[PDB]
């Protein structure tokens, strides 16, 4: 009679490394290391993302002509922008802080567009209806930004404008503008009247002077002038206050911005579906528990940590030696 | 082997033994079979677990995590950002693939102790009513019967 | 005869966590994680630290009426700022680089406050005494920072001013400034007369000239006008020479700068006690040996190494099987 | 136990023995009582004190570090300081409780083994003179005195 | 007969520390931290490095006439500036985004050096000959930079010149030019008649205009006036405007750069010699298989990670107990 | 030693075995020598060459590192720039001294499981042809020459 004293063994062919040998077979294993994703663009807590498809955040928030897709999206999971994200400024200039601004997007989840200065009311002494450009057409005819007016003189007649607005809305509000610069003098007269204009913006805590500067550029889509974007966050209760004796791209439309959780703007080529997601990389979705992904370092949601392995097996069982 | 059992004085395992990490043969006159023990694999199942869980709890969750562009004028925070980045990754990607492999060699240690340990306690309950064959096996000098293996499973059997 | 071998045991309660195991009672363990702290602010290098309270950096360098407490306090061992630290510039404006001054300050352990430009004798074609504000109240009357000068037309006139400083103190000296900015050109004329003014600075590294932005802005504190606050370090052996023609608060009182140790500005509402430390946290004091701490991340002077863990416990005897 | 001894074939500790962390109890027909092993219980105290002085070593003291200010402009570089100050303040967090973890696990291992070596010490030492009882007692068969009890505990006794 | 089991020894010095045990003598080790270096810079994929010696960055791109050794290089693989290189900017001033240009040049492994404005055609309604200055003197009479153009008034006339040259070259072209501001308005109209002169660079990417800033500053190098210096990189295809009613410091040589691989600046006073090397400190060289090294954190090439480790030994024997 | 064969029941090591780490002795009526177990130098050099190189392969190599430069308005970027260069510095280093420490104690505990494993092979071997003298020397009953020495060693001798 005998009795033996053994341990188990099977046909597994799980591997994994140690210190001291490489490509052990063992019995049992876990893998630690996520390396799948569904490759589409899903929406996190039934937020649809935000698709700025051929636009980028300057051309959303400005409202470029080609960007009128996105005009009745106010609320998203994510911001994304796609390797053709080059609708921005269509008439060519400086976008001030546009980083900053793209930083400040990050931590929004959505906003209420009013029009702060209303069109048709809140300039009465000066044109409204020319400021479009063949640099921001739209089926083939000059346009101009959603979102910005460009006013010019009526009548030969630039009258210093003063224009204020008092935060109402109980948080946050983006307010952007522009500043036009022509190539020549004889342009400045046509357009504003006063050689010598001056935009003048200031609230609480904002406060600067703009001066034309008159000079031939390069030309960049047509134009040998300029146009410089400025944007601020007007503080809930505060004022805000537009003075010009000319240049004043004036503010039409603005946000009220609502802070909501860590979101951010990704760039992606990835396709949007009707798909729902806890966890998203810009190749797309994942649906694990694991502790580690190789996916991509770019995460939005609940996600493994970013790793650069290729493997990642634990060895829960032992070696496996079935010495058949 | 770190302990000298498995793979070790005890050659091979068993795919024989179906319902445990350790166990038992005996080849008794009334038959043969095959009989893990659970009080010893059920306390490796739990140590292993909590070693997987400990992996885990360590390693922290990644929330939302998004790039930052910089304009022609701020290659330096571009570049330090990156550094910072990459430094990370880096240092996460080693503390990752470490642990894992130090780790894979104590869990195979960890075994090789625990078929030691249950050789040694199945051969102070004999002593002299069996001599070891080797290959880990007991042969008895009194017969043994299935009511008999089953006592030295258990640890009770007792009879110096 | 009968001889065992064993293993000490005793009524420890100390339990250790392990890979395979939670949990472990053991005969005799190390706490390495140092959790009290005497919720005091005590002195540090055997000095005290300087109090704010009411008032931020900002109004302590500048002279905020309402710091007149500070006025005093030239060396210290850190600075302490409180949840009520909003004594700054009195008089709407913008402070320029003004987190870099706060850097700056970090390893400051005392000053040499002089009076660089003396009221009484420096400006013989210039008011000195109608530079008050009631946006700077003292005892209910209007009053001004103590430490600048705001000068002021006299009998009509605002003649170029020019003044050179040397710094002869054998180390940095950090001179404060302001520009002012009028809502009208009225205004403009009724405070310097030229209305075409402008400010110049400048010393062997430092350059820049300002120029009065004349318009209406949002009212802070009553004013429509604004005051912008600038400053830098004066090698030692530079010079640094001021000319305007109007809009120029100048400086009063510098600081010549003293290095000590790596130190800082914390913000903490915990009370300054006689006590002595070498080692402070926002919440409290730490005297400990132990390699780790879990009261702040912020510290200064000597600290064991700051930690998120609850506990941090080494075995250092056995496992304790009392089997009672 | 990784070898078998602590919780092992010696089931528990001695309350009693209270000047070492291992020892000795003998029951001689003089008298019973504990004699600690110096030997054994002062390598095993340098050698965690050791292990301790090492750990506290690598981990770097602290001395000031305070915050930073950033204006409304500068959103970017706040998150980047913020990005590198949670950043290894995680890494920390991990080595901290990651090696006290560790060197606990091999620390109670060191014990356990320290403990075997003391038993297959004292063992081969009697080899005839006495039989194995288990639970880590040896039962002598020529009797042995106070005088001989201590030949034992120093190494010395001598008589195959 | 006897038959007896042990373990290698030998004489064996080497010694290792343990978590338990300090200096253990073993059998065999190896050593992993490489603390040896030749001393000397050497030569990286075979290309030279550059000795700036006693210039920097700015005089040598600017041209300081103190770095004529440098003006035949277009080639390198690394860059170097000792605790000499003083030689940068001769004429006082401010150098704008000086460090990022620093930072650009990292990754410029070569560049093609071209005359983008020929001195002798590009300005026939302006003096070129009298653009030197004594604050950067060659050979001991008044001299200027290498590759940039101080135009002055031809005749008592400073007409609004205009040039502009397009990046033609298929790579960034960097251009650099300065903008001169005199000290005395006296000196501002003999330099460049036009009172309120003014100087505008345009390109499709940048747009920035300067106005002459006129005061006495404190002296340097004998100049009580600045010159600010400024650059930018002209993308391929792109056109660079120069305007200028006076002022204009103007660019004569400009380099299309080629972007090579990981280079950068280092600091040292070690000599360069006829050597080679696949890694590189501010020390000297490392030849090398081991994965850390003590010698300097700053590295160009392929080398052992730094580290500040006094001994990083592994024991790969055993515990020599030679029992002699 | 944790399994208390090297500088444990074997005191020391060998000047005289020169072709191994681990060997025989062996003193048969024909002569004396050493001969060194080519089955455990080899299985052991295997492995801490392995080890070697695994430690090399997580440490990655390092490429072009330069400074950067700040002007007097950017003290928080600089020291931003040298918090991490210090912070990764530190880190490095800690992950270096301290993965040397631990392998370090782990290698020679495996060679220590060697030594004990060889002696235990050895042992089970000669069984009762032959008694444990200590120091690891095993003293044969029916006397053992080279032939006989030499079959101990290719573990064939076989003789129960
Ligand atoms: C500079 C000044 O005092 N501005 C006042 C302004 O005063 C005008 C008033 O005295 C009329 C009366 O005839 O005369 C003006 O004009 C002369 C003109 O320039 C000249 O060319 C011509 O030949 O003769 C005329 C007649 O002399 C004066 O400019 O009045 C308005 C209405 O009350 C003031 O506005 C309100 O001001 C409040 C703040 O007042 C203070 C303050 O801080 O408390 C008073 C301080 O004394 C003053 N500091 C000085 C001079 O150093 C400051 C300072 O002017 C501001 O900070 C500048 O921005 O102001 C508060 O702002 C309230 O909300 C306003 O409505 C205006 O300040
Ligand atoms: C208003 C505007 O931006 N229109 C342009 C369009 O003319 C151009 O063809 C396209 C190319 O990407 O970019 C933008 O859509
Ligand atoms: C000159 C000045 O700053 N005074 C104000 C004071 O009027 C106000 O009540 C207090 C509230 O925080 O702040 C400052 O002390
Ligand atoms: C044009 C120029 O730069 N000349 C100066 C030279 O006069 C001075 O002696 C030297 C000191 O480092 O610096 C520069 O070379």
């Amino acid at each position: 009679d005998t009795l033996c004293i053994g341990y188990h063994a099977n046909n597994s062919t799980d591997t994994v490394d140690t210190v001291l040998e490489k490509n052990v077979t063992v019995t049992h294993s876990v893998n630690l290391l996520e390396d799948s994703h569904n490759g589409k663009l899903c929406r996190l807590g039934g937020i649809a993302p935000l698709q700025l498809g051929k636009c980028n955040i300057a051309g959303w928030l400005l409202g470029n002509p080609e960007c009128d897709l996105l005009l009745t999206v106010s609320s998203w999971s994510y911001i994304v922008e796609t390797s053709n994200s080059d609708n921005g400024t269509c008439y060519p200039g400086d976008f001030i802080d546009y980083e900053e601004l793209r930083e400040q997007l990050s931590s929004v989840s959505s906003f209420e567009k009013f029009e702060i200065f209303p069109k048709t009311s809140s300039w009465p002494n000066h044109e409204t209806t020319r400021g479009v450009t063949a640099a921001c057409p739209y089926a083939g005819a000059s346009s101009f930004y959603r979102n910005l007016l460009w006013l010019v003189k009526k009548g030969n007649s630039y009258p210093k404008l003063s224009k204020s607005y008092v935060n109402n809305k109980g948080k946050e509000v983006l307010v952007l503008w522009g500043v036009h610069h022509p190539p020549t003098s004889t342009d400045q007269q046509s357009l504003y009247q006063n050689a010598d204009a001056y935009v003048s913006v200031g609230s609480s805590k904002y406060d600067r002077r703009f001066t034309p500067e008159i000079a031939a550029r390069p030309k960049v889509r047509g134009q040998a002038g300029r146009m410089n974007y400025y944007w601020t966050l007007l503080e809930p209760g505060d004022t805000i206050t537009f003075e010009a004796t000319g240049n004043l791209v004036a503010p039409r439309y603005a946000f009220a911005l609502n802070r909501g959780s860590g979101s951010g703007i990704i760039t992606s080529d990835a396709p949007v579906h009707d798909c729902d997601t806890k966890c998203q990389t810009p190749h797309g979705a994942i649906n694990s528990s694991l502790p580690f992904q190789n996916i991509h370092p770019v995460t939005i949601g609940e996600c493994p940590k970013y790793v650069k392995s290729t493997k990642l097996r634990m060895a829960t069982g032992l070696r496996n030696i079935p010495a058949r | 082997g770190l302990f000298g059992a498995i793979a070790g004085f005890i050659e091979g395992g068993w795919t024989g033994l179906i319902d445990g990490w350790y166990g038992y043969h005996h080849q008794n006159e009334q038959g043969s079979g095959y009989a893990a023990d659970q009080k010893s694999t059920q306390n490796a199942i739990d140590g292993i677990t909590n070693k997987v869980n400990s992996v885990i709890e360590k390693m922290n969750t990644q929330f939302t995590a998004v790039g930052k562009e910089f304009n022609n004028l701020e290659r330096r925070i571009k570049n330090l950002n990156k550094k910072v980045d990459d430094g990370f990754l880096d240092v996460w990607t080693y503390n990752a693939e470490l642990l894992v492999l130090l780790e894979n060699e104590r869990t195979l240690d960890f075994h090789d102790s625990n078929v030691k340990n249950l050789y040694e306690k199945a051969r102070s309950q004999l002593r002299n009513n069996a001599k070891e064959i080797g290959n880990g096996c007991f042969e008895f000098y009194h017969k043994c019967d299935d009511a008999c293996m089953e006592s030295v499973r258990n640890g009770t059997y007792d009879y110096p």
